[PDB]
RNA sequence: AGUCUGGUGCCAGCAGCCGCGGUAAUUCCAGCUCCAAUAGCGUAUAUUAAAAUUGUUGCAGUUAAAACGCUCGUAGUUGA
RNA sequence: AGCAUUUGUCUAAAAUACUUCCAUUAAUCAAGAACGAAAGUUAAGGGAGUGAAGACGAUCAGAUACCGUCGUAAUCUUAACCAUAAACUAUGCCGACUAGGUGUUGGAUGAAGUGCUUCCUUCAGUACCUUAUGAGAAAUCAAAGUCUUUGGGUUCUGGGG
């Protein structure tokens, strides 16, 4: 590849980099931190 | 053939020089050590042959187009346009002139005849765009880039031009009904040039 | 390092017809680059191919007849299986109507459709169309 | 429905619409050396003329075809 | 062709469009099949048929 | 009508020494002139007239000393709707005269583009036969044909441009910047255009030339 | 090239039969001798094939014997148990390792001396796997001397 | 889907977004007409498409975000 | 990173040459390690000139600045450390294939100027000019090419402000 692994036994390191680099986003951030259900007063609630 | 041949040889045509285009090397014949390039000549005479062929082919000969940007090259062309019936284009070539459809100078034209394609440059360039074949007298410094027939010579020179011309005249007048090829063409030899 | 020679080698053939040789050298030789070449040769791509003889390595010159869009390989060598095939070429070919998927399997190195007509998977080397 | 139409050169096909590539006409000798009523015509791709080797790809071409003799 | 899931929905498909009548006489292969229109479908409406047959004046009145 | 073409190419259509557009696509020749699609497309006598579209107006501005100048550039598509599709562009200070210069450009803008089949020989020809994408600016189009009863699947403006080229079945999909609507029709409009560029097994075979209308209609030429 | 910058490509290139010349028509026990009295008389496996060129005129043992050089030494079980290569490689480190005791500052001798080691190490890794070193084997510095002593 | 009628006058307010309102408002408050969907239609929060904006397929890294200062090297991946 | 006096010594290096030897030993590499400008820190010298700090004269609306003159720390070497810079060819590295010409530096091959000098051919470096129906958002780029016609191998990196 360029920039990535072809390789056959390399799904180990394609996981691993896509597992690291998904937590730039900003969204996903927000979704899989606790932040979330600390700072919003609302807390998976659309009302209060 | 071999007398031709002859006054082709003792005439200037064949002296290449440095600074030769990459493309032409197959019709030059060796590297002189005094840095001048001897062209092999009798590949030229069969090609310009191969040029009278394709010339001779066109049903409408003044529909063939000549040019010549050199003020000495100007009076060959000329002269050489005006045996086999085709225009001569002398000096500025107005850049729009085949392509533009309102300009002064519109035409269509079948073939174009280049005198040196370097200096003849924004003919070329047009001739491409308004699918045009290309003949053109080719030398050291001349591109080949464009045009599909190339011919060889010294183009530096009036009387190289005018003998390379009158030549091919003679050839076309020859493939054309003008006259049997019999006899030689005795009509203005050494006399195309400018004064 | 070199690794696989036939991509490269597929890629300059793809130069080659790009820049309209008619004839081109490949340094490399092998078994595989050879079958590839008359399998090439089986579906109407490549005319003639000379194997010259050096005990180092071989070396072809193929004669090409240009009617070659593109030519090339696909690496890593994925396993694929018969029902699979069909993604595969919808992905890879300009159309299901001609171009050619290329695979080894164990009836021998052969392209997709007739691999598929057969009843084997197996890996995916290349195509050309 | 539109044909197109290849390069003699090359293999290459021609587009509709480019506007640069050509027909060359060749005309036939007759035995004295007068224009003959035949003419061969080959095609030749814009590609190959801006490139510069139209007149090294028409020897060739007129080598096969028996229209020149010195090849190359 | 000649696959046993592919002859079995075609035909059962087919005979199906033939009795819920979109399908014409000779058509019978899957490229009719594909040439199927939504005014067909609504013609095979009964306030379209009631209207075709006379029995109403238009198709809202049908 | 009475309309005077000033180039012969023209003059011979005027007369009728050329049959169809597809003659002049043959032998390659630059179009100048209107006239020969009007001839050909012919309003009330042609099988599949050419129709019109203004697709976008858009404003531009040069900007000056003692202020700012609104010019407009028209998009216009026109197409046959079975195998001719055109795409025509100017950019004048009035309105209306730059939709008439666009319609003008689009008349000489006018290509053929290859249809046929995304497989079996089981009807009429209907799409593109094979994958083309076509780049303007940032975006890359692609056009990749699909099996029957598929048609136009793709955004608005795709789905008219297909409709004026004759274009049935097809997915089509882009890379880059799409909102320059522009560079988007000239990027379909590039994918059309490599339809007949795109080499297939049928054009194995060899191919054998008819003689330049300039050599056929000769003297008709010289004297008209 | 492993660790310079440079690719040159300067190497034998060696004519396409595998047949003897004309000129030379010897027995293998000739070629064989002629290889033992130089193998006798001190001289390395590189060095003796150089001579066989040079000073008695003959192309290479594999193509006028049929058979490698180092494999005939071994066959006679008169082959060195350090390899040539690796020998002079560990006297190369010895003598920048004796260069760097004396000069603190030479950062380029330092950088070469950690480099051409990791380079003996690679070769000798190689070779425990081939089984041509111990199984126990490991480099050390302190015993480079008694390795090529 | 309206250069429709009055009143308000950066105020009141509306409006995911761009925006409208600071005095002859097509965006506010009413009224009129038009338009969309329809016994259902708004609104919010959650979640998917959208997104080839996490990218195996399938991204981007000269100048927009991004080549570890530089080199060796074990695990790792790749190896005529 | 960086490297310009003379001569010597200790060392390494690349290309060339090779009908010399090995016989897959390799490529790129988390971890870990090496070397790493300038300034700073700590110790000895040295403190010429330059000179953060600082001091005056002006300058100016004010000037704690530019300018002028002075001037400690520092600059230099030795001995430790420190471990970053627009540490920039702003382009990760290896590998193939692609396009001309003008050059240029290190070798080898041939010939003619007068053994040598020049030139020719060829290798390994290395720039420029033109051309890219090659690329790109264009600038530009012979790589940023052979990439929606998308997969030579690999490490690292970014995900609106």
């Amino acid at each position: 590849g360029s920039g990535k692994p072809s390789g056959l036994r390399a799904a180990r390191k394609l996981r691993i980099r896509r597992r690291t680099q998904r937590w730039a986003d900003k969204s996903y951030k927000k979704s899989h931190l606790g932040t979330r259900w600390k700072s919003n007063p609302f807390r998976g609630s659309s009302h209060a | 053939k071999e007398e031709s041949i002859a006054k082709m040889l003792i005439c200037k045509v064949h002296i290449g020089t440095k600074n030769l285009e990459n493309k032409m090397k197959r019709y030059v014949y060796t590297r002189a050590k005094d840095g001048v390039h001897i062209i092999n000549l009798a590949k030229t005479y069969e090609k310009l042959q191969l040029a009278a062929r394709i010339i001779v082919a066109i049903s409408n000969p003044a529909d063939v187009v000549v040019v010549s940007a050199r003020p000495f090259g100007s009076r060959a062309v000329l002269k050489f346009a005006q045996y086999t019936g085709a225009q001569a284009i002398a000096g500025r070539w107005t850049p729009g002139m085949l392509t533009n459809q309102i300009i002064q100078k519109f035409t269509e034209p079948r073939l174009l005849i280049v005198t040196d394609p370097r200096t003849d440059a924004q003919s070329v360039k047009e001739s491409a765009y308004a699918n045009i074949p290309v003949i053109a007298l080719c030398d050291s410094d001349s591109p080949l880039e464009h045009v599909d027939i190339a011919i060889p010579c010294n183009n530096k020179g009036k009387e190289s031009i005018a003998l390379m011309y009158w030549l091919l005249a003679q050839e076309v007048l020859y493939l054309k009904g003008v006259i049997p090829r019999s006899e030689p063409w005795n009509v203005m030899v050494d006399m195309f040039l400018w004064r | 390092v070199r690794m696989s020679v036939l991509a490269d080698c597929l890629k300059t053939i793809n130069n080659a017809e790009k820049r309209g040789r008619r004839q081109v050298l490949i340094r490399p030789s092998s078994k595989v680059v050879i079958k590839f070449l008359q399998y090439m040769q089986k579906k109407g791509y490549i005319g003639s191919f000379e194997i010259v003889d050096d005990h180092r390595s071989g070396k072809i010159v193929v004669n090409l007849l240009g009617r070659i869009n593109k030519c090339a390989v696909i690496s890593p060598r994925y396993d694929v299986k018969l029902d699979e095939i069909e993604k595969i070429i919808t992905s890879i070919l300009p159309s299901r109507l001609f171009g050619h998927l290329i695979l080894t399997t164990p009836y021998g190195i052969m392209d997709h459709e007739e691999a598929r007509r057969k009843h084997t998977g197996g890996k995916v080397l290349g195509f050309f169309f | 429905i539109y044909i197109p139409r290849k390069c003699s050169a090359t293999s290459r096909l021609i587009p509709a619409k480019e506007h640069g590539a050509v027909q060359i006409n060749v005309g036939m000798v007759d035995a004295n050396g007068v224009y003959n009523g035949k003419t061969e015509t080959f095609a030749i791709s814009g590609h190959v003329r801006q490139n510069g080797e139209s007149d090294a790809c028409l020897n060739r071409l007129m080598y096969e075809k028996k229209l020149l003799s010195f090849q190359n | 062709e000649k696959s046993s899931k592919r002859i079995f929905q075609g035909e059962a498909l087919l005979r199906r469009m033939v009795r819920q009548g979109l399908l014409g006489e000779n058509e019978e292969k899957l490229d009719y099949v594909l040439g199927l229109t939504l005014p067909k479908l609504l013609e095979r409406r009964l306030q379209t048929k009631v209207f075709k047959l006379g029995l109403a004046k238009s198709v809202h009145h049908a | 009508k009475n309309w005077v073409p000033v180039t012969k190419l023209g003059r011979l259509v005027k007369e009728g020494k050329i049959v169809s557009i597809e003659e002049i696509y043959l032998h390659s020749l630059p179009i100048k002139e209107y006239q020969i699609i009007d001839y050909f497309f012919q309003p009330n006598e042609c099988s599949h007239p050419l129709k019109d579209d203004v697709v976008k107006i858009m404003p531009v501005q040069k900007q000056t000393r003692a202020g700012q100048r609104t010019r407009f550039k028209a998009f216009v598509a026109i197409g046959d709707g079975n195998g001719h599709c055109g795409l025509g562009v100017k950019c004048a200070k009035e309105v209306a005269t730059a939709i008439r210069g666009a319609i003008i450009s689009a008349k000489l803008s006018l290509i053929p583009v290859r249809r046929g089949y995304w497989g079996n020989k089981i009807g009429d020809p209907h799409t593109v036969p094979m994958k083309v994408s076509g780049k303007c600016g940032s975006v890359r189009i692609r056009l990749v044909p699909a099996p029957r009863g598929t048609q136009i699947v793709g955004a608005p403006t795709t789905k008219k441009m297909l409709n004026f080229a004759g274009i049935k079945d097809c997915f089509s999909s882009s890379c880059g910047k799409t909102k320059t609507k522009g560079n988007f029709l000239r990027a379909i409009f590039n994918a059309l255009s490599k339809t007949y560029g795109y080499l297939t097994p049928d054009l194995w075979k060899v191919t054998n030339f008819d003689k330049s209308p300039y050599e056929e209609w000769s003297d008709f030429l010289e004297t008209y | 090239r492993m660790y310079g910058k440079g690719k040159g490509i300067s190497s034998s290139t060696l004519p396409y039969k595998r047949k003897q010349p004309s000129w030379l028509k010897q027995k293998p026990s000739e070629i064989e001798d002629a290889i033992i009295k130089l193998a006798k008389k001190g001289q390395t496996p590189s060095q003796i094939g150089a001579t066989l060129r040079d000073n008695y005129g003959i192309p290479q043992v594999k193509s006028v014997t049929g058979n490698k050089i180092l494999r005939i030494l071994r066959a006679q079980g008169i082959a060195t148990t350090i390899p040539e290569d690796l020998y002079f490689l560990i006297k190369k480190a010895v003598s920048m390792r004796k260069h760097l005791e004396k000069n603190k500052k030479d950062k380029d001798c330092k950088f070469r001396l950690i480099l051409t080691e990791s380079k003996i190490h690679r070769i000798s890794r190689y070779y425990k796997r081939k089984k041509l070193l111990p199984s126990n084997w490991k480099y050390q510095s302190s015993t480079a001397s008694a390795l090529i002593a």
